[PDB]
């Protein structure tokens, strides 16, 4: 599911996968940083540029 | 009397005599609590 | 192990900021902005919010439950 | 069995006497030493702690002449009382005025 | 001059560098010569004044003129510790399986302020453990947590798993004594906050305990302190010895508060001016420069006091501070009682 939100959109917002998947803080955290890096006022951004 | 005792993983009520092996049934642990007091307690917030 | 309700130094209620300040972590606030937004003006509650740690949960993996 | 009076010595001299206030801290110690510092009949006027643990301080005052050193401690009484509600009164009006006109 | 010294060290107290001047009390019959500093009752109640700036839901605000360091002191002191009120003292525990400990779940009921009046009970006597109508107050807290029986096949969060898995306040009820329900319309005793986290707990914890109130003051023990932050400062007035112009005015726009110096271009060119003295916190930052030193002075009122009550919610802070007056009014009649009775 975070990579189809990636895949849809290169901004991803925490809170709504939360909601979204049931999951817990940590387990979002987990699978958003293998993969995202934060950005302010932005939310999580993929960690590489669109190639 | 009814003497009763939570396991360690089941946590389930057992009812066991004096001079019985300490086991719990539907498995195999043999650590043993016992239950909290009913009397009361008066506790200070001090 | 426990957020504490009083302050240690002044004795503002902080114990009821604890888990919407959980909330802005979970939004995209940073510590400061969070901590401003929730009213500490004061360093002293913003040290005991910042500087505490949630072990009650890893307490309760090990309850019997 | 709160207040106490004590004199100087054996010898009974109301000029400088001790007052030793039970239950009390800082607060009333130091409200009523600058409540009788200003009357001008008051040589020295002092407020001390025996000791942490127990909650009680011991007043000394020496007047100039004459004066019992009783009089000028009801007299700071006397003007703090009335300090306190001059000021529980202006209080009062205050927050009225402000609740009005915040309205 | 001289006088203009005695002047500002009487009326104002000089912050310096290195050192703070001027910082005792010092207007006192037979301490100045050209000024008779005897008590006057009548000039007091002329020159004092309050007026509140600020005033909302448990937080004021107000400045008092007129008024000294000592009265300012223990009007603060009373408000700290000498107003009474309603707090948690008796933790009755039937069952406690939480993994909270039974003694710090008691400590941390304590802290729980309670919305009650204190002034409609009165000090429970020496013992008596087991409380009247009237100086006593009961408090049922009887929470099961339980494992939800509609939940999803995951449920990682704990909400959806389990249900009353966090104790809030909110659970509190309170349980009438007496004619307690007649007096008290309900909703009146409650928690003040309603949302303080008491405990956590899991599927198969249970907490079960009343909790016995009473009257009392915050010099006892500080939950039952009133006021979370009861403080007051001198009102700072920021003078400028020569007029300050130029770039270097903005540095002072820098210096101080960004609200308490203001420049404006009257003729083309900034020049500073101090508009609200009030807002400045006195960070002292102006003796960083070495040419802003000798042009400012910084200095407080020694007779304009700005009191900040932030209270916990059990009452609004005016009736605080019209309390804590009223129990420095009563220390004052009981030492005048004592002292007639012994005359
Ligand atoms: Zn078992
Ligand atoms: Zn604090």
């Amino acid at each position: 599911f975070v990579m189809w939100k990636f895949t849809q959109s290169r901004w991803v917002v925490r809170k709504e996968v939360a909601t979204v998947t049931k999951l817990c803080a940590e387990d979002v955290k987990d699978f958003l940083e293998h993969m995202a890096v934060v950005r302010i006022n932005k939310g999580w951004e993929f960690i590489l540029p669109y190639d | 009397q009814p003497m009763i005792y939570i396991c360690g993983e089941c946590h389930t009520e057992n009812e066991i005599k004096s001079r019985d092996p300490i086991r719990c049934r539907e498995c195999g642990y043999r650590i043993m609590y016992k239950k909290r007091t009913k009397r009361l307690v008066v506790f200070d917030a001090r | 192990m426990i957020i504490p309700v009083r302050c240690f130094t002044c004795g503002k209620i902080v114990g009821n900021k604890w888990e919407a300040y959980l909330g802005l972590l979970q939004a995209e606030y940073t510590e400061g902005d969070a901590l401003d937004a929730l009213g500490l003006k004061r360093y002293c509650c913003r040290r005991m919010l910042l500087a505490h740690v949630d072990l009650i949960e890893k307490l309760l993996n090990y309850a019997p439950l | 069995k709160t207040a106490l009076e004590m004199v100087q010595a054996a010898g009974t001299d109301r000029h400088c006497v001790t007052f030793v206030l039970h239950e009390e801290d800082h607060t009333l110690g130091n409200s009523l030493r600058y409540m009788i510092m200003k009357n001008p009949e008051v040589e020295f006027c002092g407020y001390t702690t025996t000791h942490p643990s127990e909650s009680k301080i011991n007043l000394r005052i020496q007047t100039r002449g004459t004066l019992p050193a009783v009089e000028p401690f009801q007299r700071g009484l006397n003007e703090l009382m009335n300090v306190c509600q001059h000021v529980l009164d202006k209080f009062e009006a205050s927050i009225k005025d402000y609740k009005d006109q915040k309205a | 001059a001289a006088s203009q010294a005695v002047e500002e060290m009487r009326s104002r107290v000089v912050l310096g560098e290195f050192g703070v001047r001027n910082v005792h009390t010092t207007d006192f019959p037979g301490n100045y010569s050209g000024y008779d500093d005897a008590w006057d009752q009548d000039r007091f109640e002329k020159n004092f004044r309050v007026d509140v700036v600020h005033m909302d839901e448990n937080s004021l605000e107000f400045d008092m003129v007129g008024i000294d360091a000592a009265i300012a002191n223990a009007f603060r002191r009373i408000l700290l510790a000498e107003v009474p009120t309603m707090a948690v003292e008796k933790v009755l525990v039937y069952n406690n399986t939480s993994i909270v400990q039974d003694e710090i779940l008691a400590h941390r009921l304590g802290l729980i302020p309670i919305h009650a009046d204190p002034r409609l009970f009165e000090y429970r006597n020496q013992g008596d453990e087991e409380g009247t109508e009237i100086d006593t107050l009961q408090f049922r807290l009887q929470v099961r947590c339980t494992r939800n029986p509609h939940a999803a096949k995951d449920s990682s969060d704990p909400n959806e798993l389990y249900v009353n898995h966090k104790v809030y306040t909110r659970h509190m009820t309170w349980i009438p004594l007496g004619n307690q329900a007649d007096l008290f319309p309900e909703g009146t005793i409650r928690p003040v906050h309603d949302d303080i986290l008491i405990a956590q707990l899991r599927p198969g914890q249970e907490i079960d305990l009343l909790m016995h109130c009473v009257k009392g003051i915050g010099k006892d023990h500080a939950k039952f302190s009133p006021v979370a932050t009861a403080s007051y400062r001198l009102l700072p007035d920021i003078t400028l010895l020569e007029p300050v112009e130029g770039e270097a005015a903005e540095e002072l726009s820098r210096c101080f508060s960004p609200g308490v110096i203001e420049v404006q271009e009257v003729q083309g060119k900034k020049v500073a001016r101090v508009a609200n003295p009030r807002l400045d916190t006195f960070s002292r930052e102006i003796f960083r420069n070495e040419k802003l030193k000798k042009v400012v002075r910084l200095a407080r009122v020694r007779d304009h006091y700005i009191f900040s009550v932030e209270s916990t919610g059990v009452l609004p802070p005016d009736v605080l501070v019209s309390e804590a007056i009223k129990v420095l009014m009563g220390k004052c009649r009981r030492f005048l009682d004592e002292l007639d009775a012994v005359q």
